[PDB]
RNA sequence: CCUGGUCCACCCGUGACGCUGAGGCGCGAAAGCGUGGGGAGCAAACCGGAUUAGAUACCCGGGUAGUCCACGCCCUAAACGAUGCGCGCUAGGUCUCUGGGUCUCCUGGGGGCCGAAGCUAACGCGUUAAGCGCGCCGCCUGGGGAGUACGGCCGCAAGG
RNA sequence: UAGCGCCGGCCAACUCCGUGCCAGCAGCCGCGGUAAUACGGAGGGCGCGAGCGUUACCCGGAUUCACUGGGCGUAAAGGGCGUGUAGGCGGCCUGGGGCGUCCCAUGUGAAAGACCACGGCUCAACCGUGGGGGAGCGUGGGAUACGCUCAGGCUAGACG
C-alpha cells in the first residue's frame, strides 16, 4: 500500500529528473500542493496546475533545469540537486525553532510545517515558529 | 540556401531499432518503419546552416567523415569541394585525441612522395623500394583527406552518428562541435547539430551534404 | 606558477614467466594556490619516470575552486563507489584539517581554513578522486542563483 | 631546565637565522654565515623529501626556539589563544609578543631574549613602578616597563641604550631613552610583526 | 468426482474495510523411527568376483533395510533466485505461455535473454532491480575453537 | 643540579664497530643465519626537561553496535514456507476537539564548577566579584499544518 505520500512525491520528481522529463504527474492533496507551491515558489521548478488525469486530480508539477553541458556529456546541471524527507512515519522529527537548521550553507531549503504554515527555513525562523521538518532540498 | 519540402526522399529509414531518445523527431509507423517528422527536420535544417555559415565566412574548418559504404563515394566528393578535409576509407581511433602522433604519419606521406621524385629512386635496393611503395599506397587510402589538417578542425560533419560514435566520442571530448545527418537509430542528445534524416540512400546522403557545401561556398563568395 | 606535490608513489606488480616484472605508480597534485587544483596518475616503467607523467596528466585537467575568502561556500559529503569525503568550511584561523591526500589537494586549491572527515575505504587513489568530484560539486551563492532563474 | 645550552645549533637546523644572541648574529659567524648546513655527522648530506608532519614540526619548533619557551608553556599559550575570539594564530602571536621578558627584547633594553630573561630574573626591570622578575608576566597594554633605578648605571644596559639612537622601535611601543622608559601601546598585528614563520603551519600541528 | 489459487473483460456493488507481522498454529524434499500391508526394479550394510605395492573404492555378480501403500512420528537441507512481504516511481529491444481489443497493431498478467538512467568492491543487477523511495518483520557485527560445551525445550530413538 | 625516551615504517632523528636465526628487540609489520639505518656500545641526531619512560585503566581514533552515522546475491548476514496474534505503519475532501507538536509569559533549574569580563597574591596555578547561557518539569495564554481523535463525505487502495 502507498505508505507515505509526500515521499512518494518527492521520490516521483527525483526519478524524474534523473531521466530528464518536461513535467511528471502527481497524484494531487491539499499539502502536496503546500509543498509544491514551495518548490516553484523558490525556483526548484517552473510549477504546476491541476490536471484530470483518468477522473482522478492530479498535480502536473513542471521540472526545470540547467543549461547543456560542453565536453561530452552535456546532462544539464540539475536545478533540483537534492531532496529527502527529513521526517518519516514511525520517526517523525518535529523541530524547536531555535532548533530549526542551516541547509548547505544557506543554499539549499528546509520546509517545515507549522502551525502557522507550510515553512521555509527563512519564513519559518522569521515567523518565530517550528514543526514537522518535512524536508530537504538544494 | 533553403530546401523546398523534397519528400519524396527523407521520411524515415530504420525498422524498430531505434533509440529511444529519438522518438521527438518521428511522425509515426507505418510498415513496420519508423518516419521522421520533415516539418521538423526543417526546424533543424534552418539552424544547423546557420552554424555553417557562421563557421564558413568566419574561415573555419570542417572535417568531413563518414565511413558508411553508402557515403563513401559521396564523402569525398563533398569536401573535395571547399577545401574542407574529410575521411573516407577508415576513422583512425585518435584522429583527433591523439592528433600530434598521427599528424606524424602525415609527413610520412610528405617524406614518402619526395622520394618518388627524386634520383634516389631505383638506386638502392629494390627490396626496400617495394616496402616504401606500399607504405605510400596505404596512406595515399586512410590520410587521402586527413591531410589538409594544419591543426584540430572546429567542428565535424559525420554521417552516421552511431557508426562513427569513435569520432563523434573523441571530438565531443575536445569540445569540437558536432554536425550528423542524423535518424532513427542515433542518440540525438549528443550531437550540437543534428539533421534528422534517411541515409543508407545516396539520395539522402548526397542531398544533405550537397546543399551544406553550396552553403559553405556561397558563404565564402564564390 | 604550478607547484608539484607528490601525492603517493607505489610499484606495482606483474607476472611474467621466469619474472615478476614490475611497474611504478605516481599521484601528483598540482595548482597555483589561487583555485585551479589538477591532479594526475601516471604508470611508467620508472619513477622519475612516472612522475614526469602524472605531472602531465594533473596539468590537463583542473578544478575552478570558488573561493569565499579561503574557505568553501558549503558543506558536500562524496561517495567515490567505495570511499567518502567530507567537506565542510570553516572560520578564519582554524586552517586545513585533513590528511595526507586531501590536505595536499586542498592546499594547493590555495584553500587556507577548513574541516575534512575521511570515511569508508580510505585508499589514497579513491579519497584522491573524490576530493575532486568533490570540489567539482561547489557552487557560489551567485552560481545557484543563476541557475533558479526563470 | 629551561633550555640553555648550544645556541646558534638552532640558527643551523632550521635553515632560518635565528636572532639569538643580537651582537655576533651580525658579525661573519651566526654560524648561518658560511655554515648554513645542520649539526651532526650528516649536516653536508642530501635531504629526502619531509613529510607532511616533518614540516609542520619544523614550523613549530622555529617558533617555539625562538622565544626560547619550553614546549608546556608554549603549548598552554596556544591553547587560551583558542579560547579567544580572534584569529587562532595572529592572537597566538600576541600573546607571545606580550611577556615581560620579549617586552624589554623589543623595548631595547638587552642585545638579545636570553640576555632579557636574566635582566628579569636578577630584577632590573620596573613594570608600572614595581619591580618583576617572572617572565612569563604578560604585560598588558598602557604599562611602563622600565629600569632598576639601581640598575640604570649599569655598563651593560648603558651600552645598549647607546645604540638605541638610530634604531626605530616596534609601532606599538614607545620608550624615552634619555629617562629609561617605555610604553606598550597595543597587542601588534600580524601586518606588524616581521617573524620568518608560518603561523598557519603551527596552528595544523596542533590537529593531529 | 470433491477442492485451493489465478488471470482478463464490464466497471455493477461495498466505502479504506489496507501493509506488515514477536510468540502461536499449519505446511515442510531425501533419508530415518513405530505398527501393519506390500516387494517387480533398484540398492547402505553385508557375501563373493577383478583391479592394485595394498583397496576396507572406483568396475562385475548377488543382496537385507529401504525404496511403493496406509495411519502415525521425525522437520533437517546448496529447503538457493544462496536476493523477506507489500505499494509507487524510472528508455527500450527481442523471444515465449496466457486473457481482452476496433487483432499486420493496441492492451493486461507471467516466464526468459539484451540493455538507458542509476547502482555495484567487482561479477553483475537493470520496470521478473541488486535502481529512487515508504512501512513492517527477520538476521550479521574478525577466523579457528563450534553449530561444539552448559542449560532448557522438543522426540520413541536417531537427533533437532 | 640534569636527566630520561627515542633515532626501520607509522614517527622528528643515521654512521662505525661487535655480532652472525646466537645474543637479543618487538605495539603492529617485522628485525637477526658475516655487508644489520630494526640486537649490543659508541659518535652523532630528534624529542621533552626536574623530569622522562613503563604498565594499568577511561574516551578517542572505531560511521568496528551505525539516533546522528552500517549492513544482509557471492564478503558474516533473509527466517525452509504460509497462516495470522499482539505491535508498528497507513489513501482524498470537510468540520470539532487540540493529546503529540510549535510560540509566548511565568515559577523552578541552590552553591561550587564550565564560559565571558573585571580584579587579588611580583606572574601563573589558585581565588574573588559581576554578566550571560541552558535542557527538563509546574502553571497560564496562544496556534492548528502535520501526527492523534470524533464527525461527516469520496472512490484512485482493498474486498464483492
Ligand atoms: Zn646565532
Amino acid at each position: 500500500m502507498l505508505t507515505d505520500p509526500i515521499a512518494d512525491m518527492l521520490t516521483r520528481i527525483r526519478n524524474a529528473t534523473r531521466v530528464y522529463k518536461e513535467s511528471t504527474d502527481v497524484p494531487a492533496s491539499r499539502f502536496k500542493e503546500e509543498i509544491l507551491r514551495i518548490l516553484a515558489r523558490e525556483g526548484f521548478i517552473k510549477g504546476y496546475e491541476r490536471v484530470d488525469v483518468d477522473g482522478k486530480p492530479y498535480l502536473r508539477v513542471y521540472l526545470k533545469y540547467g543549461p547543456r553541458r560542453q565536453g561530452p556529456d552535456p546532462r544539464p546541471e540539475q536545478v533540483i540537486h537534492h531532496i529527502r524527507r527529513i521526517s518519516k512515519p514511525g520517526r517523525r522529527v518535529y523541530v524547536g525553532v531555535k532548533e530549526i537548521p542551516r541547509v548547505r550553507r544557506g543554499l539549499g531549503i528546509a520546509i517545515l510545517s507549522t502551525s502557522k504554515g507550510v515553512l521555509t527555513d527563512r519564513e519559518a525562523r522569521k515567523l518565530g515558529v517550528g514543526g514537522e521538518l518535512i524536508c530537504e532540498v538544494w | 540556401v533553403k530546401e523546398l519540402l523534397e519528400a519524396g526522399v527523407h521520411f524515415g529509414h530504420e525498422r524498430k531499432r531505434w533509440n529511444p531518445k529519438f522518438a521527438r523527431y518521428i511522425y509515426a509507423e507505418r510498415n513496420g518503419i519508423h518516419i521522421i517528422d520533415l516539418q521538423k527536420t526543417m526546424e533543424e535544417l534552418e539552424r544547423t546552416f546557420r552554424f555553417i555559415e557562421d563557421l564558413a565566412m568566419r574561415g573555419g574548418t570542417i572535417l568531413f567523415v563518414g565511413t558508411k559504404k553508402q557515403a563513401q563515394d559521396i564523402v569525398r566528393m563533398e569536401a573535395e569541394r571547399a577545401g574542407m578535409p574529410y575521411v573516407n576509407q577508415r576513422w583512425l581511433g585518435g584522429m583527433l585525441t591523439n592528433f600530434k602522433t598521427i599528424s606524424q604519419r602525415v609527413h610520412r606521406l610528405e617524406e614518402l612522395e619526395a622520394l618518388f621524385a627524386s634520383p634516389e629512386i631505383e638506386e638502392r635496393p629494390k627490396k626496400e623500394q617495394v616496402r616504401l611503395k606500399h607504405e605510400l599506397e596505404r596512406l595515399q587510402k586512410y590520410l587521402s583527406g586527413f591531410r589538409l589538417l594544419k591543426r584540430l578542425p572546429d567542428a565535424i560533419f559525420v554521417v552516421d552518428p552511431t557508426k562513427e560514435a569513435i569520432a563523434v566520442r573523441e571530438a565531443r571530448k575536445l569540445f569540437i562541435p558536432v554536425i550528423a545527418l542524423a535518424d532513427t537509430d542515433s542518440d540525438p542528445d549528443l550531437v550540437d547539430y543534428i539533421i534528422p534524416g534517411n541515409d543508407d540512400a545516396i539520395r539522402s546522403i548526397q542531398l544533405i551534404l550537397s546543399r551544406a557545401v553550396d552553403l559553405i561556398i556561397q558563404a565564402r563568395g564564390g | 606558477d604550478f607547484e608539484e606535490k607528490m601525492i603517493l608513489i607505489r610499484r606495482t606488480a606483474r607476472m611474467q614467466a621466469g619474472g615478476r616484472r614490475f611497474r611504478f605508480g605516481a599521484l601528483v597534485v598540482v595548482g597555483d594556490r589561487q583555485g585551479r587544483v589538477g591532479l594526475g596518475f601516471g604508470k611508467a616503467p620508472e619513477v622519475p619516470l612516472a612522475v614526469q607523467k602524472a605531472g602531465y596528466y594533473a596539468r590537463r585537467n583542473m578544478v575552478e575552486v570558488p573561493l569565499q575568502n579561503g574557505t568553501i561556500p558549503h558543506e558536500i559529503e562524496v561517495e567515490f563507489g567505495a570511499s567518502k569525503i567530507v567537506l565542510k568550511p570553516a572560520a578564519p584561523g582554524t586552517g586545513v584539517i585533513a590528511g595526507a591526500v586531501p590536505r595536499a589537494i586542498l592546499e594547493l586549491a590555495g584553500v587556507t581554513d577548513i574541516l575534512t572527515k575521511e570515511l569508508g575505504s580510505r585508499n589514497p587513489i579513491n579519497i584522491a578522486y573524490a576530493t575532486m568530484e568533490a570540489l567539482r560539486q561547489l557552487r557560489t551563492k551567485a552560481d545557484v542563483e543563476r541557475l533558479r532563474k526563470g | 631546565g629551561r633550555y640553555i645550552g648550544p645556541v646558534c645549533r638552532l640558527c643551523r637546523r632550521e635553515g632560518v637565522k635565528l636572532y639569538l644572541k643580537g651582537e655576533r648574529c651580525y658579525s661573519p659567524k651566526c654560524a648561518m654565515e658560511r655554515r648554513p648546513y645542520p649539526p651532526g655527522q650528516h649536516g653536508q648530506k642530501r635531504a629526502r623529501r619531509p613529510s607532511d608532519y616533518a614540516v609542520r614540526l619544523r614550523e613549530k619548533q622555529k617558533l617555539r626556539r625562538i622565544y626560547g619557551i619550553s614546549e608546556r608553556q608554549f603549548r598552554n599559550l596556544f591553547e587560551e589563544a583558542s579560547k579567544k575570539k580572534g584569529v587562532t594564530g595572529s592572537v597566538f602571536l600576541g600573546l607571545l609578543e606580550s611577556r615581560l621578558d620579549n617586552v624589554v627584547y623589543r623595548l631595547g633594553f638587552a642585545v638579545s631574549r636570553r640576555q632579557a630573561r636574566q635582566l628579569v630574573r636578577h630584577g632590573h626591570i620596573t613594570v608600572n613602578g614595581r619591580r618583576v622578575d617572572l617572565p612569563s608576566y604578560r604585560v598588558r597594554p598602557g604599562d611602563e616597563i622600565a629600569v632598576a633605578e639601581k640598575s640604570r648605571n649599569l655598563e651593560l644596559i648603558r651600552q645598549n641604550l647607546e645604540a638605541m639612537k638610530g634604531r626605530k622601535v616596534g609601532p606599538w611601543l614607545s620608550l624615552d631613552v634619555e629617562g629609561m622608559k617605555g610604553k606598550f601601546l597595543r597587542l601588534p598585528d600580524r601586518e606588524d610583526l616581521a617573524l620568518p614563520v608560518n603561523e598557519q603551519l603551527v596552528i595544523e600541528f596542533y590537529s593531529r
